RNA sequence: GAGCUACCUAAAAACAAUUUUAUGAAUCAACUCGUCUAUGUGGCAAAAUAGUGAGAAGAUUUUUAGGUAGAGGUGAAAAGCCU
RNA sequence: UCUCCAGGCAUACGCGUAUAACAACUCGGAUAACCAUUGUUAGUUAAUCAGAAUAGGCAAUAAUCACACUAUAAAUCACCUAUAACUUCUCUGUUAACCCAACACCGGAAUGCCUAAAGGAAAGAUCCAAAAAGAUAAAAGGAACUCGGCAAACAAGAACC
């Protein structure tokens, strides 16, 4: 199985392969976390919205840019605001990042 | 309208034409090139 | 050299020497105006 | 009490005198544009042919060149003049460095001549992002900023005139037009604008050089297509003024290359070309957005800061943006120069070995430091 | 001999503003065409010029390369075109 | 410097030195000045502009700001599985007022951007004749002109076969 790989049955393969059971929506201990103001960000709203835009427009000089060009930029953007937070958390030093990575299992 | 302007060089298409190699293509384009080197034609072909 | 066949070259051949070259080059006052350092020569079609 | 008529030229006359002052009415446009979009518009709506200038090029004293369609006089060394944890940005810049080559797996590349740069490349890139984390709870600047890789700068500017030589338009004035496209391998944007390195009008003894030659006799040509005065991101980005470039020289322009070809000198020739050539549009870009053009010349100087490296040497440099004024209508009784200040290379690391980086020199990062903690005041 | 022209294959490009609506619909440029009058008539021109007119998101126009050849080719048939 | 006109700079196809300076004043420009002409000498500088390894396995889901929205004419190598090789800068295009029309032809010529910042000059000097061509103005009348309201009009509206 490789990235262009599409499985006709969607999910359902998939939880086959893997022996896995699904549960709708994500852990309540994950959900959790953003609840308290504590780690809400100053200016999130404002800041995310200048990261869409951004992204889809101001970027390049061109008039409408391609999604060759803004998915990548949206998902780095936003990465690089939720690590803005290293400010609060200190611990968040210990962890760094890598592209194009290549996971194999048999 | 006005007529008189019917040629509209192309060097490819002047080429394939009435080249070299697509003389030779066919014996009938080669007995062109050799009647003309038989007059003694200083450009056999395109 | 012109007028003359170079060796084919096919991996792990030797080098390639040229004991006398029929290149033959003169040196001519620039047309326009050139920097200093920056000096013109003729050289035969075939040099590189 | 005789009302006279102004003595001015006809605006509709076939004369220089005339012609001048059609000139006028058009920049008159400009003056009472209401919007900085609107300004750059009109400036650059037409397009003629202009020499493409590449901040990175191997043409021999090209940063002699640059200096003069800049106007920008090279000092050597540094602009004129806390606790840190240098244990933790030792160790994270080692581990970049040290994951990259050592660890990490990737599809290994198919051409095998980019390898080296493809590696080189990744190493600057992580490096950039680790330091501006861990150098945020030091300066909060960051925090604020915005961190682009591989974004288009450009700028297009006047300088200098020539007559036509040839054809049917023989004699009729022409202005030499130069532009610069730039991708910088990483940048930072913020908002507020950096202090001043020196004050505004500072006079230095040391002058532009002056090339007797037209700039065809480097490899340097020209093609019409669209001007733009871009910083990296368009007019409506809060963030419009500049911290630090990263620049990643080309294999090609590498030590050990250059030696061979026996440009020797050029091994930091190469540096000053791209640092004036990259700094100035970026900078020169930034003014546009403020709204200064050539006519109008800067009132307050505009800074930025970039790092060029080959991969493993590091060179600093350091400009200013005094005036944009660089035609010779709006040249004629300018007094104000643009500055520059660079930096030898130093080699940040002499070679990797097992899970250890050889040759170290905390000099190097130090340096890196000092430009990312600079701050607004 | 299909670089003109009839037709076709492939790869491409152009179409503002306005009103309808959701279109071989409307006003009208670029652009395509060529109803009328006038001038010209060895003419600017071996078919043009000045006005006036028709279409202008479509059966649209245009570009590039290729294919069909005379007992033939092509033809929304004028016995029209094929330098 | 003044007066006035309003398709201009690049690219492609094409052309092939018509480019530029000097010198000539035979020829060419439909006349002169000057050269587009003659002779000699020069010229267009690119790793970015432009042009020129092998064997398998396997792709249901357009475009249009692609979200909503529907429709019908149904619509552009990659990614994997293995083998082989492990560090490079050569070559060619680049000039001009240019091409197809026997012509320095009121004609034909695709794309990009812009509409004067770019590009240009309708009159060699004279003169005010007829005829001819074009533009504008008209007392009263308003198609009485003519094959026909052709052309023109301060009109450009309506109905019919
Ligand atoms: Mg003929
Ligand atoms: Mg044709
Ligand atoms: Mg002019
Ligand atoms: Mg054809
Ligand atoms: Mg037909
Ligand atoms: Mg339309
Ligand atoms: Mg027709
Ligand atoms: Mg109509
Ligand atoms: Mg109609
Ligand atoms: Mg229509
Ligand atoms: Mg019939
Ligand atoms: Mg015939
Ligand atoms: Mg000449
Ligand atoms: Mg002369
Ligand atoms: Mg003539
Ligand atoms: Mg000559
Ligand atoms: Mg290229
Ligand atoms: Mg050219
Ligand atoms: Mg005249
Ligand atoms: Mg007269
Ligand atoms: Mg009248
Ligand atoms: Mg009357
Ligand atoms: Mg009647
Ligand atoms: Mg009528």
């Amino acid at each position: 199985f490789h990235q262009r790989c599409r499985l006709l049955e969607g999910m359902k393969q998939a939880l086959w392969l893997t022996k896995t059971k699904l549960i709708e929506g994500l852990p309540k201990k994950v959900l959790s976390l953003v609840d308290d103001p504590a780690n809400h960000i100053e200016n999130q709203e404002q800041r995310v919205l200048d990261i869409i835009s951004h992204a889809r427009l101001w970027h390049s000089t061109e008039d409408i840019p391609k999604r060759e060009t803004y998915c990548p930029l949206i998902v780095d953007s936003l990465i690089q605001l939720c690590k803005s937070q290293i400010l609060k958390h200190p611990s968040l030093a210990r962890r760094t990042s890598a592209q194009n990575c290549t996971l194999a299992t048999t | 309208r006005a007529r008189g302007n019917e040629y509209q060089p192309s060097n490819i298409k002047r080429k394939h034409k009435h080249g070299w190699v697509r003389r030779l293509s066919t014996p009938a384009g080669v007995q062109v090139i050799l009647r003309r080197m038989l007059k003694g034609r200083k450009s056999l072909s395109h | 050299a012109r007028n003359v066949l170079y060796p084919l070259y096919q991996l792990g051949g030797p080098q390639l020497r040229v004991f006398r070259t029929n290149f033959f080059i003169q040196l001519v006052r620039p047309g326009t105006a050139q920097p200093e350092d920056t000096v013109q020569f003729r050289i035969p079609m075939e040099m590189t | 009490v005789a009302r006279y008529p102004p003595i001015v030229a006809s605006m509709t006359a076939d004369s220089k005198a005339a012609r001048q002052r059609r000139v006028q009415r058009w920049q008159a446009t400009v003056h009472a544009a209401p919007s900085v979009d609107e300004k750059i518009r009109i400036l650059t709506k037409m397009q003629f042919k202009k020499y493409v200038v590449h901040p990175q090029i191997s043409a021999l004293n090209a940063d002699r060149w640059y200096q003069s369609f800049t106007k920008t006089v090279f000092v050597s060394g540094l602009p004129p003049a806390p606790s840190l944890d240098l244990a933790a940005l030792r160790a994270a810049v080692c581990d970049c460095i040290l994951q990259e080559q050592v660890y990490v797996r990737r599809r290994r590349p198919r051409s095998l001549f980019d390898r080296r740069q493809a590696l080189a490349s990744s190493i600057l890139d992580q490096v950039v992002r680790t330091l501006v984390n861990l150098l945020a709870p030091l300066n909060p600047v960051l925090s604020t900023a915005a961190l682009d890789c591989k974004r288009s700068v450009d700028f297009y500017w006047l300088r200098g005139e020539e007559r036509i030589p040839a054809g049917h338009r023989k004699g009729h004035i022409d202005a030499l037009r130069y532009q610069i496209n730039d991708k910088p391998h990483n940048q930072i944007r913020i908002s507020k604008q950096l202090p001043e390195f020196v004050p505004l009008d500072y006079s230095i003894p040391t002058e532009i050089p002056v090339m007797k030659c037209k700039p065809d006799k480097l490899p340097l040509f020209r093609r019409q297509y669209e001007n733009s005065i871009f910083t990296g991101s368009k007019t409506a980005d809060p963030c419009c003024y500049g911290h630090t470039q990263f620049h990643l020289i080309p294999d090609r322009l590498k030590r050990e290359r250059l030696i061979r070809q026996n440009q020797a000198e050029q091994v930091e020739a190469v540096f000053r070309a791209n640092a004036i050539a990259s700094l100035f549009a970026w900078t020169g870009a930034q003014a546009m957005y403020q709204g200064f053009w050539s006519e109008a010349d800067v009132t307050r100087p505009f800074v930025s800061q970039a790092v060029i490296t080959d991969g493993k040497y590091f060179s600093f440099f350091c400009y200013q943006l005094n005036t944009l004024a660089l035609t010779v209508q709006a040249d004629q009784n300018n007094p104000r120069k643009n500055l520059c200040w660079g930096s030898q290379s130093q080699p940040l690391y002499e070679t990797v070995e097992d899970n250890d980086v050889k040759g170290f020199d905390d000099g190097t990062l130090l340096q890196i430091v000092h430009f990312l903690l600079n701050k607004p005041r």
